[PDB]
RNA sequence: GUCGAUCCUAAGGGUCGGGGGAACCCCGACAGAUAGCGCGUCGCGCGUACUCCGAAAGGGAAUCGGGUUAAAAUUCCU
RNA sequence: GCGACCCCAGGUCAGGCGGGAUUACCCGCUGAGUUUAAGCAUAUCAAUAAGCGGAGGAAAAGAAACUUACAAGGAUUCCCCUAGUAACGGCGAGCGAACCGGGAACAGCCCAGCCUUAGAAUCGGGCGGCUCCGUCGUCCGAAUUGUAGUCUGGAGAAGCGU
């Protein structure tokens, strides 16, 4: 809500951090496995728990 | 060109602060730079200022610490922090002289009747 | 899941061969190696040795 | 020489001397805290012979204790299993009242190390105990090359692993022999052992 | 159950499987054994590595009256028939027991003649280089100051 | 600074001491040398055991028009 | 009223100690039932799991208020054996140690009490010096409701001389 403390508030900053595509040099490394960003979350699929 | 430590070593101590105040306001213009769109070579030069400010900061703060350990030097009571660290059980032993102490009556058996040296013919 | 019957390190893995029995193998050896017929069936080329 | 005079009034406690002073002394420590500090041990004869001396580190508290059985700490008495579990009251804590005095004294001072203890007086609802506890920080007792033992870590909270002598007797360790060989190394320790199924490379 | 057979009682009702005792670290203690009687060999050189002397004993009860063995200690009896004081005997390698008790003269005896025999051949070094004290050998230090392996005085 | 939180107390919650408890824990200002406050300039006077948590709908110091952005405003501009 | 002592209270007084974490092994407490008994309640599962505490590189135990009945062994611990034995048990199901003997290792000790009284000979802290895990000096304390020495039953005190 528009009221939020904050924690909460910093924490919802650090997801949004977390929530981009891995950069396109990151590929190109030697012995590189990394594919894209397992870890991409949706807003409206999977929820933040708090 | 560069910072060299052995260099800053030699330098007193108000010298080190005047390099101080100007290296942190390079980074400040490098750091102006990175978001107007400044050169590529410019962008390299603030891993390099941040490295100098970070060197000159060492040595102030080693200079600092070498010389309030050489004021509490044979003080009896010393600040926690010029204390040595080793571990909290190491700390908490007896020393080597209270581990080894014992009674009258043991010390004279040690002088009396110690191990004594001896062999048996074959 | 889990393996039937899990092998266990309590498994029965050494054998205590009587030592008079031990002795009899070694002599057989033994006197195996002293005849050429038996050395040459055991696949060993002793064909220029001496004797 | 006075200790002897001392130690042989006190095993006459039934005696008129004994009775009236001991009667106002239970008075006495009713009125105060389950636990308190004691200038000096109301015992002295008695603290000496079981290590206390009279210097800077050792220091002595009265510990009460209430009295009687362990009722089983369950709700409504209800025990849900077969009959012979199914009692309730008449059972009795394995350690005894002057263990759990030293307990009490043991974790309330979490700085001091506990050296041992003895009874002083009792009631029909309460029983009373002077711990005697050291100091291990304390210089005088560092110094002290009978008592410094006591300083090491291995002998952290003595009473809370039944180490000190009250410990020993309800260990089973008071004693030796055909009554007592099932009570060392530890009672525990011998079930183990006694269990182990030895299985031999060679077997 | 079925057949004749010896009626079974296998004692493999309680949880025996989180007691079972293995054995693969057997040669592995036969190692570290040797190695500590190696290690404690050269500290005491030139003590013997067999120990301290030993007494003569009977065997306890009817079953094993008839041998000897080795005991703990000479009893303080033993050791002052001897002429060897109980203080200085632990330090010259004598295994000292003040509570064994001596009902008999025939072992009282048994063990005196052990004890002279081993002061015989013991060879004491003295406490400081030079001077010499009573009781420390003269010019026996060097011709046959050497360890012994194994029992001495073999019971 | 002006809208709220923040402050106050409600049902209640968490606690000192004390009393229980092998201990985890239980009761909760009930077994107690309270917290301190006021006035002079350190002294006098007063002094009944919690200066705690508990409300974005209870209680409660103070902001109004006009204008402004692609997206903010009783917060920016006048 | 002025003092001594006693008990207690306050202190962000000077300098120290304690809490929590970890789980393989270790110490104390608390403590089931599934299950087995072809049912089941004693029993068994088990002095176990779960629960609550406390340690260390090991822990615990330990220098006999022991074993034994022998021609006697001699702190503790551990291995083999004793032994699936003596014993226990709706004497059912089941359960079950110890001594001797052979080995691994090996080590013994410290206090309390009558005993300085021509001298609390003891210890801590503040300050200072030095060759600084300590030691010396000085001051203030602790302590006679007893510190330090001597003694611990194996002895020992005292006297005598080798
Ligand atoms: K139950
Ligand atoms: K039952
Ligand atoms: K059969
Ligand atoms: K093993
Ligand atoms: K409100
Ligand atoms: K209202
Ligand atoms: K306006
Ligand atoms: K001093
Ligand atoms: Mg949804
Ligand atoms: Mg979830
Ligand atoms: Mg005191
Ligand atoms: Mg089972
Ligand atoms: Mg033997
Ligand atoms: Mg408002
Ligand atoms: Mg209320
Ligand atoms: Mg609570
Ligand atoms: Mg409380
Ligand atoms: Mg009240
Ligand atoms: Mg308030
Ligand atoms: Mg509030
Ligand atoms: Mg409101
Ligand atoms: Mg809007
Ligand atoms: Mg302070
Ligand atoms: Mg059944
Ligand atoms: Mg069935
Ligand atoms: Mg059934
Ligand atoms: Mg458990
Ligand atoms: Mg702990
Ligand atoms: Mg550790
Ligand atoms: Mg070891
Ligand atoms: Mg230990
Ligand atoms: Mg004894
Ligand atoms: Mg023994
Ligand atoms: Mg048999
Ligand atoms: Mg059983
Ligand atoms: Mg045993
Ligand atoms: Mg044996
Ligand atoms: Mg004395
Ligand atoms: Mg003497
Ligand atoms: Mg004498």
């Amino acid at each position: 809500p528009s009221h939020k403390s904050f924690m909460i508030k910093k924490k919802l900053a650090k997801k949004q951090r977390q929530n981009r595509p891995i950069p396109y040099w990151i590929r190109m490394r030697t012995d590189n496995t990394i594919r894209y960003n397992a870890k991409r979350r949706h807003w409206r699929r999977t929820k933040l728990g708090f | 060109a560069r910072i060299k430590v052995h260099e800053l070593r030699n330098k007193s101590k108000t010298e080190l602060l005047a390099q101080l105040k100007d290296l942190k306001a390079e980074l400040a213009l490098l750091r102006v730079a990175k978001v107007t769109g400044g050169a590529p070579n410019k962008l390299s030069k603030i891993k390099v200022v941040r490295l100098s400010i970070a060197q000159v900061l060492t040595v102030i703060s080693q200079k600092q610490k070498a010389a309030l350990r050489e004021v509490y030097k044979n003080k009896k009571y010393l600040p926690l922090d010029l204390r040595p660290k080793k571990t909290r059980a190491i700390r908490k032993r007896l020393t080597k002289h209270q581990s080894s102490l014992k009674t009258e009556r043991e010390k004279k058996k040690e002088m009396y009747f110690p191990l004594r040296k001896y062999a048996i013919k074959v | 899941g889990r393996m039937f019957a899990p092998t266990q390190t309590w498994r029965r893995w050494h054998r205590k061969i009587p030592v008079n029995q031990k002795r009899y193998a070694v002599a057989s050896a033994i006197a195996a190696s002293s005849v050429p017929s038996l050395v040459l069936a055991r696949g060993h080329r002793i064909e220029s040795v001496p004797e | 020489g006075a200790y002897t005079y001392v130690s042989e009034l006190w095993r006459k406690k039934q005696s008129d001397v004994m009775r009236f002073l001991q009667r106002v002394r239970c008075w006495e420590y009713r009125q105060l805290p389950s636990i308190v500090r004691v200038t000096r041990p109301t015992r002295p004869d008695k603290a000496r012979r079981l290590g206390y001396k009279a210097k800077q580190g050792y220091v002595v508290y009265r510990v009460r204790v209430k009295r009687g059985g362990r009722k089983r700490p369950v709700s409504k008495g209800i025990v849900y299993g077969k009959p012979t579990n199914q009692g309730v009251t008449q059972l009795k804590f394995q350690r005894s009242k002057r263990s759990v005095a030293e307990e009490r004294a043991g974790r309330k001072l979490g700085g001091l190390k506990v050296l041992n203890s003895y009874w002083i007086n009792e009631d029909s609802t309460y029983k009373y105990f002077e711990v005697i506890l050291v100091d291990q920080a304390h210089a005088a007792i560092r110094n002290d090359p009978r008592i410094n033992w006591i300083c090491n870590p291995v002998h952290k909270h003595r009473e809370l692993r039944g180490l000190t002598s009250a410990g020993k007797k309800y260990r089973g360790l008071r004693g030796r022999g055909h009554l007592h060989h099932k009570a060392r190394p530890s009672r525990r320790a011998t079930w183990k052992r006694n269990q182990t199924l030895s299985l031999r490379r060679y077997r | 159950m079925k057949h004749n057979n010896v009626i079974p009682n296998g004692h493999f009702k309680k949880h025996w499987q989180n007691y079972v005792r293995t054995w693969f670290n057997q040669p592995a203690r036969k190692t570290r054994r040797r190695a500590a009687r190696q290690k404690k060999a050269a500290t005491i050189f030139p003590r013997p590595t067999a120990g301290s002397l030993r007494p003569i004993v009977h065997g306890q009860t009817l079953k094993y009256n008839m041998k000897v063995r080795a005991g703990r200690g000479f009893s303080l009896e033993e050791l002052k028939a001897a002429g060897i004081p109980k203080k200085l005997a632990p330090t010259i390698g004598i295994a000292v027991d003040h509570r064994r008790r001596n009902r008999s003269l025939e072992g009282l005896q048994t063990n005196v003649q052990r004890l002279k025999t081993y002061k015989a051949k013991l060879v004491i070094f003295p406490r400081r280089a030079k001077k010499v004290k009573a009781g420390d050998s003269s010019a026996e230090e060097l011709a046959n100051a050497t360890q012994v392996q194994g029992p001495y005085l073999p019971i």
